[PDB]
């Protein structure tokens, strides 16, 4: 109640500055216009005591408690790392979520001062690095502990290293800390690999991929059964990828042990896979302004395997056996102005269509684009007001108007005018 | 030295932290030089160091340790089994060695391969270039690298694998050849010589975006059963 | 009784479709040629030198929608 009062104080003297005259008196009246102006910004405050009411421990002309109420709590997360336990610390990392981002936006502080923009400044790069660390928590921790429990102490100490990765700049929309992300991911994996097999885990040599259905050897490297049927053709049984001396009376089998390594290295991969799609998702492609050229540029060269096709990855060990297009970082990029990203959609595609992984009949590749950039539209278009909607119709009018008209193939702003036309 | 030697191997012993099964190491690596065999053991042992270890050794098992580096190698060493070493690269290979293998290692570049290395095995690690080969390279493994280009083949190059490589294009195989495993390469055309072997001659190109004209082509020389070539094949399922 | 039915619609529509298009008493109307089949057939006028000429490019598409969600989650 203290708190409040200085809160709400604060944003009376601030709002009666502005009385168009010298404020002699402060009135009662002010009192409700601030709280009318600053009403969310103090129920904002309220909710996150309600959710954390140590915070009131750490706090002990301008409203500053909500900002300095974030820092205490983002602070109060740093140091409780996982405390009481990992799913308490996460599921009190989510809920605040809501009022911290809050406080972190822009519009929800607008006429903010210096000290309250200086506060959300530093609360950005703090609450951007929690978030981070709280999605490698629930994604690859918890699912760790009961899919692969081995590894799960692991895990935990890479947690930590993610948030010291992040501590200096956290803002992952730049280069260094979504590389430093991504050296930390494929460490983390790489030691898991060495930790579910002392041997390791490797693809078949066959197939290059993971052995289904795994044929150990006495040289220890691992094939599936199905390949070695088929390598099995004659004077030819003996393993490639070591030319070792076969008996013939050699006939495999399936060695368990790696089997399920393979099963626990399968589940890794997956979780550490949905954890960056999560991070490049609700952080990296997060802000009203587009990443920077070389993230894009970065995620563009990963999802093409130097060309095969794979889902949005770090780890050049996934890969789709056809050709498999997939629209996830053309919707994220597409959240934004089309006018900032066509360049890195034309790249996307033309690096597609290079041979790469289409070749030609590409009417079905230039609809997924097209439904891509018809969903920005309609996601934006959505958020419209009335009015909004109204002007909106006038500018599409006035395009149709300026619309006028190389062949054999499409750009994105071609494939833009379509989307838009229809 | 030998009292020198197994005292720096307990020394390194004293180092002895969880898993690593040193006590048999130092029993096997002593019992090895005070009876000068020709062999010793190291496998399995989970060791991440080697002191130097018996000279007049011809032999050596160091497989699935977790070493990431190695001292000097023996002049004698002729022989090496180092597969699952954590290697990131392979220091001199003496004068006389005759075998090498070192899969899974993290070797990145290799040493000179010496003239007697009849066989050499470096499947999976992280080369992009091979060092020169000697003319009586019986065998190159060399698969699980990231070459993009591959040196000349020598007079005798009996057994080759080169899968999950990155080699584009592939030096003349000559009748030397037995044993050819050349899969998931960027191979662009291979030579219709690789035909003129005799007629054993396993040769697999699965995997590869190879010139469909050109795999048309070998079926089209193959089906004219006018050669006595090797038998090839392209893929599986 | 019904559920089996619905869920092979992805193979039974076309057939039904197919069967309705093709059938006298449409398949020599333009506005059905124009919703199942490729007009460039019957349209002169119709380009053909872009890919974003094409049939599909300027064809409907799936409007998404709340309902259409519930059904997804319910298969
Ligand atoms: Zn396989
Ligand atoms: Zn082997």
């Amino acid at each position: 109640l203290k708190f409040l009062q200085m809160a709400l104080w604060s944003c009376t003297r601030k709002l009666k500055a502005a009385s168009e005259a010298p404020e002699e008196e402060v009135s009662l009246p002010w009192v409700h216009l601030a709280y009318q102006r600053f009403r969310s910004r103090l129920q904002n405050f309220s909710r996150i005591l309600t959710i954390y009411p140590q915070v009131l421990h750490s706090l002990m002309c301008e409203m500053t408690l909500d900002a300095f109420a974030a820092m205490a709590c983002t602070e109060m997360l740093t140091r409780n790392t996982l405390k009481p336990s990992p799913q308490a610390w996460l599921q009190l990392v989510k809920n605040l979520s809501m009022p911290l981002e809050l406080i972190c936006s822009d519009e929800h502080m607008q006429g903010s001062g210096s000290l309250a923009q200086a506060v959300i400044r530093e609360v950005r790069a703090q609450w951007s690095r929690i978030f981070s660390t709280a999605l490698f928590v629930e994604h690859v921790l918890l699912g760790t502990e009961s899919r692969v429990p081995e590894l799960q102490g692991l895990v935990t100490e890479h947690v930590f290293l993610l948030d010291k990765c992040l501590r200096e700049n956290s803002d992952v929309k730049t280069h260094g800390p979504f590389e430093a992300v991504m050296r930390t991911l494929c460490e983390c994996k790489e030691t898991a690999s060495k930790t579910l097999s002392r041997f390791g885990i490797q693809p078949c040599s066959i197939c290059l991929g993971d052995a289904k259905d795994p044929v150990c050897l006495p040289c220890d490297h691992v094939h599936c059964l199905r390949c070695l049927r088929a390598w099995f053709a004659s004077e030819q049984m003996i393993c490639p990828y070591c030319l070792t001396a076969l008996p013939d009376e050699f006939s495999p089998a399936v060695s368990q042990a790696h089997r399920e390594a393979i099963e626990k290295h399968a589940r890794f991969r997956q979780m550490c896979n949905s954890f960056f799609v999560d991070l490049v998702s609700t952080i990296c492609f997060k802000d009203n302004a587009p990443p920077e050229k070389e993230v894009i540029e970065s995620l563009l060269s990963l999802l093409f395997v130097q060309e095969h096709t794979k889902s949005l990855s770090p780890f050049n060990d996934v890969v789709d056996k056809t050709p498999v297009i997939r629209s996830v970082i053309l919707k994220l990029l597409l959240k934004y102005s089309f006018h900032d990203v066509k360049d890195y959609i034309q790249e996307y595609l033309t690096l597609l269509k290079k041979k790469a992984f289409i070749t030609e009949d590409k009417t079905e590749l230039y609809m997924l684009f097209i439904n891509c950039l018809e969903d920005s539209i309609l996601e934006k278009t959505s958020a419209y007001s009335r009015n909004d909607e109204l002007n909106h119709l006038e500018e599409e009018g006035r395009f149709l108007k300026a619309y006028s008209p190389p062949a054999n193939e499409a750009s994105v702003e071609y494939l833009q005018e379509v989307a838009r036309i229809r | 030295c030998n009292e020198f030697y197994l005292k720096t191997w307990s020394e390194w012993e004293k180092n002895g932290t969880p898993g690593e099964q040193r006590n048999i190491a130092f029993n096997r690596l002593k019992i090895c030089l005070q009876n000068q065999e020709a062999e010793l053991n190291l496998s399995e042992l989970d060791l991440k160091t080697l002191p130097d270890l018996p000279p007049q050794i011809t032999t050596l098992e160091i497989r699935k340790n977790l070493l990431t580096h190695l001292p000097d190698l023996p002049p004698m060493l002729k022989v090496i089994h180092a597969q699952f070493n954590q290697l990131e690269s392979l220091p001199a290979l003496p004068e006389t060695l005759e075998e090498l293998n070192a899969g899974d290692n993290k070797i990145k570049e290799l040493p000179f391969l010496p003239e007697n290395l009849t066989h050499l095995r470096v499947h999976n690690n992280r080369l992009h270039i091979l060092p020169l080969l000697p003319p009586e390279l019986k065998l190159l493994v060399v698969s699980g690298n990231r070459l993009d280009s591959i040196p000349p083949f020598p007079d005798k190059l009996e057994g080759l694998a080169l899968a999950n490589n990155f080699i584009e294009q592939l030096p003349e195989l000559p009748f030397s050849m037995n044993r050819a495993v050349l899969m998931n390469n960027n191979l662009t055309t291979l030579p219709e010589s690789v035909l003129r072997l005799a007629q054993n001659a396993f040769v697999n190109v699965a995997g590869n975006p190879l010139s469909g004209h050109t795999m048309r082509t070998l079926q089209q020389i193959t089906t004219g059963p006018d050669y006595s070539g090797p038998q090839i094949f392209f893929s599986m399922g | 009784v019904i559920s089996p039915e619905l869920e092979h619609l992805d193979k039974t529509l076309p057939t039904m479709n197919n069967l309705i298009s093709q059938d006298k008493r449409i398949s020599s109307n333009p506005v059905a040629k124009i919703i199942y089949g490729d007009p460039v057939t019957f349209l002169p006028h119709l380009p053909r030198k872009s890919v974003v000429h094409c049939s599909k490019i300027w064809s409907c598409r799936k409007r998404i929608t709340v309902e259409y969600l519930q059904h997804i989650v319910e298969q």
